[PDB]
RNA sequence: UUUGCUCCACACAAUAUAGAUGGAUACGAAUAAGGCGUCCUUGUGGCGUCGCUGAACCAUAGCAGGCUAGCAACGGUGCACUUGGCGGAAAGGCCUUGGGUGCUUGCUGGCGAAUUGCAAUGUCAUUUUGCGUGGGGAUAAAUCAUUUGUAUACGACUUAGA
RNA sequence: GCAGUCAAGCGUUCAUAGCGACAUUGCUUUUUGAUUCUUCGAUGUCGGCUCUUCCUAUCAUACCGAAGCAGAAUUCGGUAAGCGUUGGAUUGUUCACCCACUAAUAGGGAGUGAGCUGGGUUACCCUACUGAU
RNA sequence: CUAUCUAGCGAAACCACAGCCAAGGGGGCUUGGCAGAAUCAGCGGGGA
RNA sequence: AAGCUCGUAUCAGUUUUAUGAGGUAAAGCGAAAACUUUAAAUAUGUAAGAAGUCGGACAUUUGAAUGAAGAGCUUUUAGUGGGCCAUUUUUGGUAAGCAGAACUGGCGAUGCGGGAUGAACCGAACGUAGAGUUAAGGUGCCGGAAUACACGCUCAUCAGACACCACAAAAGGUGUUAGUUCAUCUAGACAGCCGGACGGUGGCCAUGGAAGUCGGAAUCCGCUAAGGAGUGUGUAACAACUCACCGGCCGAAUGAACUA
RNA sequence: GGCCAGCAUCAGUUUUGGUGGCAGGAUAAAUCCAUAGGAAUGUAGCUUGCCUCGGUAAGUAUUAUAGCCUGUG
């Protein structure tokens, strides 16, 4: 399609792209540390923040704690009996299908899996998830929290945002002086529906972390019994 | 005009204490011989010092293909001066002899480039003939399984100026 | 480079219906019917069977194929329109003057009446197609909600009364009065 | 459209450089860098009288002119066209400074336009130096120097001239 | 009307032919679609079938087309009538009723042709006009002159005039 | 303009053998909204009134876009030439003018080599046109 | 008053042919647009 | 035009061979292209024979091709004395146009076909006639000839049908076809939708306010799959959002630059 | 015994069709016969899924219940 193309948007940005370097770099660096831990611990993370891992890390630096993109971790661990680093890992290859993320320790298997039952933060709906709080949005002036702390301390919201939340947000959202009105109360959502992306923006317009957050865990490989270990922990 | 392909060598002249020299062969396609003649003492002269008078011809042949009505893919590396600098070129065909293979292209390079049989270079044909290592698409096409297409739109070419029947074509 | 073949999937649900002699559509559903002349666009159609049928282009330049993905969406932006049904929810904002807007039918002409626009005297009427229905909104200020099958027509006839409002010679800045869109959603809430 | 093209190549060409990694005294410091080529005019009620002959190119005349009588006269050099200024540029430094003419040594192509004083490309030049103020051995001043004009005077009022070094 | 105009009959004359010499043989819309037939639930339906040239369909033997005999059929065709419709885009034609009148190569007989002399367009069609022949029909306006004056260079134009 | 700065490329090689675009620095007759009777010796012709018609590159008029465009008014820019584009005073060198009005008082061709201004070197044949038989 | 028309008288200048237009051809030819007998009065734009 | 020697002979706007008054060095090997060192080409000269060869000796295969057996000596006569264009070479140059020479060909005295028409173009040996075949140019109709066959590209809101390099001209253009060189990838390319896109840090002056983005200059490390002393919207600051960067769903080839 | 024409057979010139016999090339190349080997846009057959219960999907499979490509002769 010679001509008649899309122009593609060129800037001048800092950060450079990654490539096959750091693909390959990163599977010999995790088939280094296959031999050199022994506890393997497969983490479903789907809802991530930046803090919580550096946090996590931090917590534990006699771990180590790798993310990377999935099919390169599949390689690396090895998909087929006949090609692995070492045994028993093909099944344990199969499972791993959401986002992982991965762990290398030599602790006991015991003070992480009440660790992980124990460590529960706050988080935003992520939606094709519940909300455990519904919302109604009073017929009064709107502001930053949506009517969860008392009207005296609130601050109005912003006046740019609002067309946004005419466009995006579907809401009919009338502007008085400065400060942004509305005219009749907006209920966004219900306990017990699966919430929309527009629900959990909304959500985090007001910017409420209602949502627990709590890492799951399928499995459990360790490399001296060199046997696998399935557990649906949450 | 409608081609052929020949296949030629020189054999540059006995000169004393050296005596026959290296028999410098090509194959040049040329509708007929005197032309791949000509066409042979060009190159030649391009590619390394002989003139035609130090030069003499060996032998003249007529390259029949071995098995004609294969279909094949042909893949030919060819140059030509064009109004630039001169330059190459790769193209692709799905076609069933060499020669043929070339008409479609001088034509092509006629359209397509206003390029002139005098000024196309010929590098080399080759044959292609594992599938999937042909570079280009429009030829890659015409390649898959079960495969069928329409002649939509077919006109008929009557002799007659009148019709009488408010005609159609099929579909 | 003269691609040889292309074609499209469009695909009909159980409840919908369509009748295709030779470029000429009828849509049937429950919402009603619609139809369609595309004897412009040079292109075949075909059934497989009964969930989904397949435009196709022979020997299509890019113009041509680039017509028939459009053509499909066409198609089912006329699906849409009857199982779901168009929606376009406009707003009639005013700072000093409100607007008087109403319904009117004059010989079965359904003519759309504005009034002290900008403290003017004028009347403008607006017409409206067949096959679309107004309604202004009920318990929801300063709104009107147009539905339909017709997505061309429902957003034609809107397109049509925002742009009669181009309030002319005036700095757009400070004028911000005017009547514009709301949103574009379909009718069904729920499906 | 081809400007705003070119500076964003100068745009994506600053980027990659970023992404990948004079000898002068001091009262000089503080400065900022015949059958043909003849028409018979015929004047007069009946046309004999024609005696006449004009210049139509420009000429540097000198401070007294001492314009003869008009009876005895053959040749007429107009007023407008006489230039008194010229620019110099310098070879060193590239400095272009606006200067005057004192005379006209050499002009090509006659010894006439040399007296007449035509200032076209190839006519050497005797050009002041007064602001610049160079201190020669023993501590002289300058007032006359040697230049190259380097632009036809007739295409553009203003007259380039190389200072030779 | 020394019977002038006109409708129709046949005798001859001229008079020419931008060029007959079996037939201008009727749907429309589409062509990345349709037609024809059939069936149904009558629709953008199904089912079969067709195009791929009019290189066809119709018409077509008789002395340039005769005289006659029949057989089979009550069908076809021509002529002049006559009933009733249809069509206004420049219709100026197309249907259709009745009978009369012939011919019928649907099939079998009989007579003739010659000599235009081995071929010579071998003439057969239509446009126009006039004279004659004999049965009908109906009986004008315009102009000039005059005069007017809404018009008027003279013409023209517009008015009146038994 | 000329001398530079990058050099995209070119020179089949050379970048300073050599070309070299777009940009950009260099004063260019008085740097602080201080400011020259530069229309002064050109013997050279060019300067002017009614009427057609055309072009548009629009001065207004119509519609539009953008402008800190609050409005009114106004500047730029687009489509567009259907219509329209005033009345006076003026010369030893008017030079480019002032006066006012007007919605505005835009620009050029084919024009009088037939009437007029300077310090000044057979329109009787036919043609077409307009009227007329 | 002529101009105009009529009764009568009655020239000259000038004349290769004569004439419809645009583009082209470094009045007529080429390509195109139209042109319907014969003509009157004004016309001043042209006239090897 | 006439004689007289003859067609014995004569030569020829010609090739071949040999040769200079000179190298173009396109060959540097012939001193670390330095070097006349000479592949040649740029063409005049000369000749290819009794007019010759070493007093005396030697005839036409008696000294290359090719063509014309019409040429030569002396005498005598009519008309005529300038010029535009093109090409080749080469000097001077100009913004550019070009100016000057030398050779050659056309026109001039000359018609015909085609070029729509025509001083310069293309073809072409002029008695009258017939028949045939063709040149240059052309074949939809005017107009005699294929609405031939066939591969491709083109769709202009005043294309082109051009003679061509040639002047606007180097380029613009999200029209279009074909290429070249590079980059990516089922160990998941591109489009997209979803999440993260951090801490020291609100880095230094700078300010009333400057928190990645009023703005000057700095370019760090930390964890890192990845996350800049920080593209762009932004509020008075802050905040929020977006890329550039990774990662999840999809599964398929795609993209930068350049030429034509 | 003048004018116009026609038919046949002959000659020169010439246009347009039919048809036969020969020579050459790589003593055509090819097709075609046999033979060996190879591979897929993988034919039969085998495995799994759907199931509309036979068509896909992915594997298997080098002729089998199709065939192809190449080499030699």
């Amino acid at each position: 399609m010679p001509r008649s193309k899309r122009s593609k948007l060129v800037t001048l940005a800092q950060t450079d792209k990654k490539g096959r370097e750091n693909k390959e770099r990163i599977f010999d660096e995790v088939r280094e540390a296959l031999d050199t831990y022994r506890y393997v611990w497969v983490l479903h993370l789907d809802d991530v923040r930046t803090p919580v891992l550096q946090e996590i890390r931090t917590s534990w630096a006699g771990s180590k704690l790798i993310m990377g993109k999935r099919k390169v971790l599949q390689k690396a661990l090895g998909e087929k009996r006949e090609e692995e680093y070492k045994e028993n890992l093909y099944q344990l290859s199969k499972l791993c299908s959401g986002v992982t993320g991965l762990l290398f320790t030599d602790e006991d298997v015991n003070t992480v899996k009440e660790y992980f039952k124990s460590y529960v933060r706050s988080d935003y709906s992520r939606p094709n998830t519940k909300a455990p709080l519904t919302f109604t949005i009073p017929e009064g002036i709107v502001y930053s929290r949506g009517g969860q702390i008392p009207a005296e301390e609130d601050v109005p919201m912003i006046h740019s945002l609002e067309p946004t939340m005419r466009n995006k947000f579907e809401i009919p959202t009338k502007i008085k002086a400065g400060k942004i009105t509305i005219d009749s109360p907006y209920l966004v959502c219900t306990e017990g529906e699966k919430l929309d992306v527009r629900q959990a923006l909304i959500l985090k317009q007001f910017g409420i972390a209602a949502s627990e957050f709590k890492v799951k865990v399928s499995a459990y490989y360790d490399n001296d019994s060199s046997t696998v270990e399935s557990t649906n922990i949450n | 005009a409608h081609f052929k392909e020949y296949q030629v060598i020189g054999r540059r002249l006995p000169t004393e204490s050296v005596p026959e020299p290296k028999l410098f062969r090509m194959r040049i396609f040329a509708s007929n011989e005197v032309i791949a003649k000509s066409r042979y003492w060009y190159f030649l002269q391009k590619l390394h010092k002989v003139k035609k008078a130090s030069g003499e011809i060996v032998s003249i042949n007529q390259i029949n293909e071995a098995h004609p009505t294969k279909v094949k893919n042909f893949g030919v590396w060819v140059r030509y001066d064009s109004r630039s600098g001169t330059h190459n070129m790769y193209k692709e065909i799905r076609d069933v002899s060499r020669v043929a293979a070339v008409e479609t292209l001088y034509q092509d390079m006629a359209a397509r480039h206003r390029a002139r049989f005098r000024s196309i270079h010929i590098l080399k044909v080759a044959e292609i003939e594992k599938t999937a290592d042909v570079k280009r698409q429009y030829v890659k096409q015409f390649l898959t399984k079960d495969l069928k297409f329409p002649l939509p739109h077919r006109v008929q070419k009557s002799t007659k100026t009148f019709s009488y029947k408010r005609p159609s074509t099929f579909y | 480079m003269k691609y040889i073949q292309t074609e499209q999937q469009i695909e009909v649900p159980e409840g919908v219906t369509v009748s295709i002699k030779s470029r000429i559509v009828k849509v049937v559903g429950p919402r009603g019917t619609l139809t369609k002349n595309l004897k412009h666009i040079d292109v075949t159609f075909t059934k497989v069977n009964n969930q989904l049928i397949k435009v196709a282009v022979h020997n299509g330049g890019r113009k041509h194929v680039a017509a028939l993905r459009t053509v499909k969406s066409l198609v089912d932006n006329m699906i849409t329109g009857v199982t779901k049904g168009y929606k376009y929810k406009m707003r009639y904002v005013y700072a000093h003057f409100p607007i008087n807007v109403n319904i009117v039918e004059k010989d079965g002409a359904k003519f759309i009446e504005v009034r002290n626009f900008l403290g003017d005297k004028k009347i403008r009427n607006v017409p409206v197609r067949d096959g679309v229905t107004i309604e202004f909104s009920t318990n929801v200020k300063d709104e009107i909600v147009l539905s339909g099958n017709s997505v061309e027509d429902v957003s034609q006839n809107a397109a049509d009364l925002q742009q009669i409002c181009r309030v002319r010679n005036k700095d757009i800045r400070k004028f911000l009065d005017g009547i514009y869109v709301s949103h574009k959603g379909f009718i069904t809430e729920d499906l | 459209r081809y400007a705003e093209k070119v500076s964003m190549r100068k745009k994506i060409k600053a980027h990659e450089q970023s992404k990948v990694k004079d000898a002068l005294p001091t009262y000089l410091l503080d400065r900022e860098q015949e059958e043909e080529m003849f028409k018979v005019i015929k004047t007069g009620k009946s046309r004999s009288k024609s005696w006449k002959r004009m210049i139509t190119k420009h000429t540097f005349v000198g401070e007294g002119f001492t314009r003869r009588p008009v009876k005895m006269e053959r040749i007429i050099r107009p007023s407008a066209l006489r230039q008194k200024k010229a620019n110099v540029t310098h070879p060193e430094l590239g400095v272009t400074v606006f200067l005057p003419i004192l005379a006209v040594k050499k002009n090509p192509q006659s010894p006439m336009y040399t007296q007449l004083g035509v200032l076209t490309k190839g006519t050497i030049i005797e050009v002041n130096v007064s602001e610049l103020g160079m201190v020669t051995a023993g501590g002289k001043v300058v007032w006359g120097k040697y230049a190259q004009v380097t632009n036809e005077p007739d295409r553009d009022g203003c007259v380039n001239a190389v200072l030779l070094v």
